[PDB]
């Protein structure tokens, strides 16, 4: 019942009780009232979460690497205007395609939990996972983290891990204002800041 | 005794009462059996004295719903200060307001709709807008997209702010019944605090801003050289440089010999010669003489500190041997019913506006408003209108009081009872001169038709022949032509160049305004005038004071103030109500306005408006026509609707195409209405009925039953498709014609 | 509508360009200028500040109808 | 004791309580909203202690720098530092706008704090505060929080000279709110500094007073 | 938040909603294919 929140001296909404990790008690516009809808904002949140960690890895690491006069890639804003062997239609395709098939299954396993874990071809190598959005398996858990005591190993390793994916995507989209409000790389406005973080922030343009 | 009275938190917000469409009435939250639901609920969404019967939560409402009418109105501000920033020829009008047309809109290309960006000048192609909202800012000082950006922004937050408060005062702080019965201290607060402090305000605005950098602009400099408006603020030396007793400090206002404060606080009349409108060096010194009338004014009724007058005292002593009982129990009528004051407010609102209307095209308040023909017009029909919709809803809202909150237990106070206690004598002596002034106008308009027809022009009612010439407005007129020089000592001019005194002025070509004669024309049309403003008294008259009882029905107070009729019986009594009444005005305000309209639009082309050239020759844009062809109704179809109506339908292929589409677009909503107007519910419902069996016959029969709009709703529909059908043709056609010739 | 269509049709015959009426007729503000508002300079000008002529008669006529028109409202 | 009726509820509890209210803003019977007879005595209180914090650093610079102390950077105005620029402003080591904003996001921890323990008296003392979590729990009214940081020294034992204490900070936060009133005041119908207003009605009171322009 | 899609699920709201996704289609389709008076199929 003691847990920390995300106002002090607050009460935490009656839909929210700390059981699922992540859980700061933050919502005050109420948009998880019924657990029908919750069941779907949290595997919302999760693959959120995801797609931001690997979209700030891909953007922030390359732009220090070419900074750090290793790398070569272009900036992380105009990587759609390159020269790829096919145009950027059929890529996006051929995308959508390849995706069709992972999003589906994902999709049938959140509406129906557990309909779809065995292989469609080699039928026995069924997924390990048990709760949805953990789908676990040798595929997507070669290591074997992840099936561990019931709490404090499993609730401390997911909401460590969400804690660490809210600040990716604020800080992919804090990446995406920057690349439009000062039009250096991201890496380039760190530079500028620690070289006078007096006089060098957002307010030094207007 | 005053004092603040709230109640905490006495409605909790949530979504329940959201999700249930129909929630305020129990006769109707229960669920639409039939189609007639959608329609009532619609209806009698706004009834807030229909819903519950305590005046507190009544009060409540009626305060959170004036907030969010404030909020609405902030949007609507900032939106058109936003587009004058973003998408608006303003800074190019700046350069040349003589050359360049007004325009703050601009329109997608996706239909071939592109062709109204209309080439206005300046580099811009955009809509003309009509709405003076650039002479407005010319006239505050804005001289910058930058300075209408940010004013944007303010209205914005106040229209947050706004929607706070409603939210508030309705759901954590709502006031209780005995607050908003605190009418001396509402007053007193109306008064000295908001038009009082206002105008002081605006005053200060205007001595400190408005006049150097309009002077400055009327030097000719450049709207980009002139200093910031702050620049006069923290500069004393740089402001004096125009207006030298600045040079004086504030110490000639605290001396009282404030005499030499002359520069800036002038009385002069007449037009700036160079702008066409009143010098701001005079609208400065009549805001600071407003503001001390109405600060002085707001301390006349008591409040908890001993001293005042009381509202009630004041009534009572006023009580003759003619009128019974006097004023007594009406200050008990104006703080128990919220409908006895909205018919006192609209009435006076509606008349105010009417005054506005008169007032601004006379004495032109803009730089460079009475050279442009088409603000100058817009301003003048669109007021009219308001203040005519506002006279009528007057009139229902009295009649609404009368019904539902009229009670003689306590109206035993012989004023209101003795008024309708000769109800058959006020009416019918309304009739008698309705009747009298309707022949005695439009029957001398018949005579010189007919005269006319039959070629014997020498028997007409003309200038030429037997004359009418209006002797009482031209002795108005030579008297304030002369009262600069006996009666008003000070002022240098006559308050208005439209008295026959003065001369005429010139913006650049075309005249601003020159003393107007007053012929016979003008006799008849005033005449007629007064016939159409009297006959409408007589419909909402008659209404109000028959909305109780009559010979027919004595009993119609029980039946409510909106119903269809008492049956077929007694030979007919189809629209005997006062929503019946208000229905009936409805239309004669209409023909009313629209005669008022007429006349300014063809008067103002004939006689006023025009391009002078050099030597003084002044050419008007009709060219005088107005004295001579309109006394007679064949005159008004083709000197006024047929040639004036040559612009608007032929406007196809060009920028005023819009025009073109809608004169015929109202003319069909106009057509539209008449099938409601004509029919009636009996027909149409058993005309539903076979329809509903071609659908029962394939089962899609639908579960809420399509019955036929109610009695009421029909006499609705009808006047409001009339109206709008009415006044979009008018609008229209004005708009079209004088974009185009003025 | 058909007495206007007859009439439009054959003034425009008779006078010598019935390609006015075989293409301004195809929309609707034709109808209204070059059919009411264009064959009306004869009628409303059967007597004006200037004299009067032999049309007289229907230019009182026609405003006569207006009027009864009107007052059927 | 005059200048108004002890109506209903200026008894004399409250420290400070003239029984002074023409109006009746603290009036028990309407007192939803702000007004309630729990926020008005909270809010004068550090009302008063804000301008006592500020009607002292509106001169201290330009008093101190008459002594010759300060090198010549202290203002002689109060307000031809950086709080307006159009009037004259001093560059420090960052934009007035991100001090602002610093000032804000330091000020938003001292201030929500603050809000809840007056909206929640307990609380405050429960949710583990980052670094050394601080005994700052709600010692008894919002407006006096006690404890061994906020009294450093324990001023003030018993009741008698507490009340005593409490009147007269009371007193002083109304005389240092007149005091800046004052200064913005005479900040515009003068041009220049508080001190030296003092210093010039100190010169000669006949040709130097408000009288004067 | 139940009865916030239930207030979304009236008739005025999905009216506006349908009709203004429409009218953003038949926008988009005559900005990309305009003047369209016969069928080129
Ligand atoms: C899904 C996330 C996603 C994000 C954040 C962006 C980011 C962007 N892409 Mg994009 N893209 C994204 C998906 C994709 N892009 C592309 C291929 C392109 C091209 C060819 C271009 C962009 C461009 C852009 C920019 C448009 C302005 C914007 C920065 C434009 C750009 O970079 O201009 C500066 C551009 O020309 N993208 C493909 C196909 C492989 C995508 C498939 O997911
Ligand atoms: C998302 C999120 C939001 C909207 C907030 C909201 C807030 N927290 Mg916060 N928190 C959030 C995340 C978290 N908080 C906390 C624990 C705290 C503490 C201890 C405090 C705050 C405080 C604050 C305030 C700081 C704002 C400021 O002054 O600058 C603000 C109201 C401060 C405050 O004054 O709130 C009352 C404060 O003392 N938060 C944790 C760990 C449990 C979070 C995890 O995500
Ligand atoms: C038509 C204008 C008019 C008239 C006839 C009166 C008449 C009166 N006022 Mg009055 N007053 C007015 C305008 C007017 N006032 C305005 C514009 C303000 C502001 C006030 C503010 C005012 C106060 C504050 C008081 C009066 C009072 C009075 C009464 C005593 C004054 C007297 O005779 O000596 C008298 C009945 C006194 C009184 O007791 O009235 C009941 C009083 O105390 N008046
Ligand atoms: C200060 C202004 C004001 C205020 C506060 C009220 C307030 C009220 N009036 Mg009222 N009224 C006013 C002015 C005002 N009126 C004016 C100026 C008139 C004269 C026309 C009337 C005539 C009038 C009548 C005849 C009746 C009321 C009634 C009412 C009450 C219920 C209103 C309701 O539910 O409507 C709900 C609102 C609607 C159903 C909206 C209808 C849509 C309108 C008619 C069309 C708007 C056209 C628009 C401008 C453009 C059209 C094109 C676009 C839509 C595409 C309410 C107390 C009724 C009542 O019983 O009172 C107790 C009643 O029967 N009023
Ligand atoms: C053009 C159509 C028209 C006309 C002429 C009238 C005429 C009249 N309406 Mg009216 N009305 C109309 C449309 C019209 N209405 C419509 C559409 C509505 C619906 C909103 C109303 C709603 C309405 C109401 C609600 C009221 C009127 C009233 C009146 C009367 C006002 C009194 C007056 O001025 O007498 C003057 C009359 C005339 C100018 C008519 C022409 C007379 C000519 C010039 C004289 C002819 C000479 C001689 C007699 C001819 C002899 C012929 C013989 C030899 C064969 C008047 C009879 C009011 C009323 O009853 O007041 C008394 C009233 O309360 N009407
Ligand atoms: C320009 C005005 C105008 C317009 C657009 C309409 C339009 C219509 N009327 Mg209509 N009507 C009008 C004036 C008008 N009326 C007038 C002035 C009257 C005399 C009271 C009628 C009397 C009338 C009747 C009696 C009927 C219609 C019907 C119809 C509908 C026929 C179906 C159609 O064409 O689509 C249509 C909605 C018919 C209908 O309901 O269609 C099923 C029908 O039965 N109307
Ligand atoms: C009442 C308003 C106010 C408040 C509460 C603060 C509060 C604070 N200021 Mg500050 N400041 C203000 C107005 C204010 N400032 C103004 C108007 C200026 C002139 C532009 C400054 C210039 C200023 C400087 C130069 C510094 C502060 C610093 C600080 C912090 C010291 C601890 C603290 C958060 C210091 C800091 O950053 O810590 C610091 O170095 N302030
Ligand atoms: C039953 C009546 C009817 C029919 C069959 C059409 C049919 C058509 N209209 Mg049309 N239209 C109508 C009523 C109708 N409209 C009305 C009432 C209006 C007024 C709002 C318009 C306003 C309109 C515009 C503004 C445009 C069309 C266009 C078109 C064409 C569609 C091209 C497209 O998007 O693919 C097509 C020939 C578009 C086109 O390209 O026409 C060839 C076009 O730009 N129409
Ligand atoms: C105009 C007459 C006028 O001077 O009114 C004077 C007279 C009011 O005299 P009293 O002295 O009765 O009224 C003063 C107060 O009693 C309130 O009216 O009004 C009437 O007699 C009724 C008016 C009917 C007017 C008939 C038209
Ligand atoms: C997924 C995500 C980022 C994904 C990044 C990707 C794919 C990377 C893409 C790239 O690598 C490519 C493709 C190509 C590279 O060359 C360039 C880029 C383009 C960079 C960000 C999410 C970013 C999402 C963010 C930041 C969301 C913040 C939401 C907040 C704070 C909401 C709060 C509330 O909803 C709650 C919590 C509760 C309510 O009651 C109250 C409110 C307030 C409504
Ligand atoms: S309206 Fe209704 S009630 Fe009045 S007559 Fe016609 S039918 Fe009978």
């Amino acid at each position: 019942n003691d847990r920390p929140l995300w106002f002090p001296g607050s009460k935490a909404p009656e839909w929210l009780d700390g059981s699922l990790p992540g859980d700061f008690g933050f919502d005050p516009l109420g948009l998880g009232s019924d657990p029908e809808l919750l069941k779907w904002f949290v595997q919302a949140e999760l693959v959120h979460c995801r797609w931001a960690m690997l979209g700030a890895a891909g953007i922030f690491i390359p732009e220090a690497l070419t900074k750090a006069g290793i790398l070569n890639t272009p900036s992380w804003n105009v990587a759609g205007d390159q020269q790829y062997f096919a145009d950027p239609t059929t890529l996006f395709v051929i995308e959508l395609i390849l995706f069709a098939w992972a999003e589906g299954r994902r999709w049938a396993d959140i509406v129906n939990p557990g309909c779809v874990n065995v292989d469609p071809v080699f039928p026995n190598n069924k997924l390990t996972g048990t709760d949805v959005g953990y789908p676990g398996g040798l595929w997507f858990d070669p290591l074997g983290w992840g099936q561990t005591k019931d709490a404090k190993k499993l609730k401390e390793l997911r909401t460590k891990e969400i804690k660490n994916g809210r600040l990716a995507m604020l800080a992919v989209l804090g990446a995406v204002v920057q690349a439009n409000y000062t039009h250096t790389g991201p890496i380039d406005n760190l530079l500028a800041h620690l070289a006078d973080p007096g006089h060098n922030t957002i307010f030094a343009l207007s | 005794e005053v004092k603040i009275m709230v109640e905490k938190d006495p409605v909790k917000t949530s979504f329940e009462k959201w999700a249930k469409p129909g929630h305020f009435s129990r006769t109707l939250a229960k669920g639409p059996n039939t189609t007639t639901w959608i329609w009532n609920l619609h209806a009698d969404a706004h009834d807030f004295d229909s819903h519950t019967n305590d005046l507190e939560e009544i009060s409540r409402k009626v305060f959170s719903a004036h907030f969010g009418q404030l909020a609405v109105i902030f949007i609507w501000l900032s939106g058109m200060y936003f587009h004058g920033a973003r998408f608006s020829n303003y800074e190019a009008w700046l350069s040349d307001p003589t050359h360049i047309k007004p325009s703050a809109q601009v329109v997608w290309p996706i239909v071939g709709q592109k062709i109204l960006n209309g080439d206005v000048g300046g580099g811009f192609q955009g809509i003309q807008i009509t709405s003076g909202f650039f002479q407005l800012w010319r006239a505050s000082g804005i001289t910058s997209e930058l300075q209408l950006y940010t004013t944007a922004i303010g209205g914005l937050i106040f229209a947050a702010l706004m929607l706070f408060a409603g939210w508030f005062h309705y759901h954590k702080a709502a006031p209780k019944l005995a607050w908003f019965q605190n009418v001396e201290s509402m007053l007193n607060h109306h008064l000295a605090g908001l038009l009082g402090l206002g105008s002081l305000a605006w005053a200060g605005h205007q001595v400190h801003v408005s006049l150097p950098i309009n002077r400055l602009l009327d030097a000719g400099v450049d709207p980009k050289e002139i200093p910031l408006p702050h620049e006069f603020i923290l500069n004393r030396d740089l402001l004096a440089q125009l207006y030298p007793s600045f040079s004086k400090g504030l110490t000639p206002f605290f001396t009282l010999n404030w005499s030499e404060y002359s520069d800036f606080l002038t009385f002069r009349g007449g037009l700036n010669p160079v702008t066409g409108g009143l010098w701001l060096t005079d609208t400065a010194h009549h805001h600071l003489a407003i503001a001390v009338l109405f600060l002085v004014a707001g301390h006349m009724y008591r409040t908890n500190f001993g001293i005042g007058h009381s509202m009630k005292e004041i009534l009572e002593a006023h009580k003759g041997p003619f009128t019974g009982e006097g004023h007594k129990g009406l200050y008990e009528i104006l703080t128990t019913s919220w409908h006895a004051q909205l018919a006192i407010n609209l009435a006076m609102l509606g008349s105010l506006t009417i005054i506005v209307a008169h007032h601004m095209y006379a004495m032109p308040p803009y730089p460079y408003l009475a050279t442009d023909y088409a603000t100058q017009l817009s301003l003048f029909t669109h007021h009219m209108w308001i203040g005519g919709f506002l006279v009528v809803g007057a009139a229902a809202h009295a009649a609404i009081f009368m019904v539902r909150d009229y009670d003689p237990t306590t109206q035993y106070n012989n004023l209101l009872d003795r008024v309708l206690r000769h109800r058959d004598a006020i009416i019918s002596h309304l009739n008698w001169v309705c009747i009298f002034l309707g022949f005695h106008s439009f029957g001398l308009y018949i005579h010189n038709d007919t005269m006319s027809a039959l070629g014997r022009p020498q028997d007409m009612f003309s200038d030429t022949a037997i004359q009418l010439q209006p002797v009482f407005a031209q002795w108005i007129q030579n008297t304030h032509a002369l009262a600069p020089s006996l009666t008003a000592p000070n002022a240098t001019a006559s308050t208005s160049l439209t008295w026959g005194g003065g001369d005429l002025v010139a913006v650049g070509g075309k005249v601003a305004l020159l003393p107007i004669p007053l012929g016979t024309a003008d006799f008849l049309v005033h005449h007629i005038h007064a016939f159409t403003i009297h006959v409408t008294v007589l419909i909402l008259l008659k209404g109000v004071l028959f909305a109780r009882s009559s010979r027919l029905i004595p009993d119609k107070a029980n039946l409510g103030f909106r119903f269809p009729c008492d049956g077929p019986g007694r030979g007919g009594t189809c629209q005997v109500s006062a929503w019946d009444h208000v229905f009936l005005g409805l239309f004669w305000m209409y023909n009313a306005i629209s005669v008022v309209i007429f006349h300014f639009s063809w008067k103002m082309q004939s006689d006023v408006w025009g391009s002078i050239s050099d030597q003084g020759v002044v050419t008007h844009i009709t060219g005088g026509n107005f004295a001579q062809s309109s006394i007679t109704i064949n005159g008004w179809l083709r000197d006024f609707l047929w040639a004036q109506a040559s612009q608007v339908i032929q406007s196809y292929g060009s920028s005023l195409s819009a025009y073109g589409l809608l004169f015929l677009g109202a003319h069909f909503v106009w057509a539209f209405s008449l099938m409601f107007l004509f029919s009636g519910r009996g027909y149409w419902q058993e005309l539903i009925e076979s329809i509903v069996w071609a659908h029962n016959k394939l089962k899609v029969a639908p579960a809420i039953q399509p019955r036929a709009l109610s009695i009421v709703q029909g006499r609705a529909v009808g006047v409001a498709h009339y109206l709008l059908g009415g006044i979009a043709t008018t609008w229209a056609f004005f708009l079209a014609r004088i974009i185009s010739v003025g | 509508w058909v007495t206007f269509y007859w009439h439009w049709k054959h003034i425009t015959l008779w006078q010598g360009n019935v390609a006015q009426f075989n293409e301004s007729s195809t929309y609707l503000m034709g109808w209204l200028r070059d059919y009411l508002w264009l064959n009306s300079s004869q009628l409303i000008n059967g007597y004006n500040p200037f004299g009067m002529n032999s049309l007289s008669v229907w230019a009182w006529m026609f405003l006569f109808g207006h009027l009864v028109w009107a007052t059927g409202f | 004791f005059a200048s108004k009726q002890s109506l209903s509820y200026l008894d004399g509890t409250l420290p400070g309580d003239y029984g002074f209210d023409p109006l009746g803003l603290m009036d028990p019977e309407g007192a939803g909203g702000f007004i309630d007879p729990q926020w008005l005595p909270y809010a004068e209180i550090i009302n008063g202690r804000f301008a006592m914090l500020g009607a002292a650093g509106a001169i201290a610079p330009e008093v101190l720098g008459r002594i010759g102390l300060i090198p010549q950077e202290t203002a002689i105005p109060w307000f031809q530092s950086g709080v307006i620029p159009p009037v004259g402003n001093y560059s420090y080591w960052a934009d007035p706008y991100t001090l602002f904003v610093l000032e804000m996001a330091l000020m938003g921890f001292a201030e929500h704090r603050r809000a809840q323990d007056y909206y929640k008296p307990g609380s405050m003392g429960k949710q583990y505060f980052l670094g050394l979590e601080k005994f700052l729990g709600g010692s008894g009214n919002p407006a006096y929080p006690g404890g061994p940081i906020f009294n450093f020294l324990g001023f003030g034992k018993n009741e008698k000279e507490l009340q005593e204490l409490k009147v007269k900070e009371v007193k002083n936060g109304r005389l240092a709110m007149m005091a800046v009133l004052g200064y913005f005041t005479q900040a515009i119908f003068t041009g220049v500094g508080p001190f030296q207003n003092l210093l010039d009605h100190l010169a000669d009171p006949v040709h130097n007073n408000v009288l004067t322009n | 938040m139940q009865d916030v899609k239930t207030y979304l699920s009236t008739a005025p709201v999905l009216a506006t909603l349908w009709f203004g996704f429409l009218a953003g289609l038949l926008i988009e389709i005559n900005r990309f294919f305009p003047d369209a008076l016969v069928l080129p199929l």
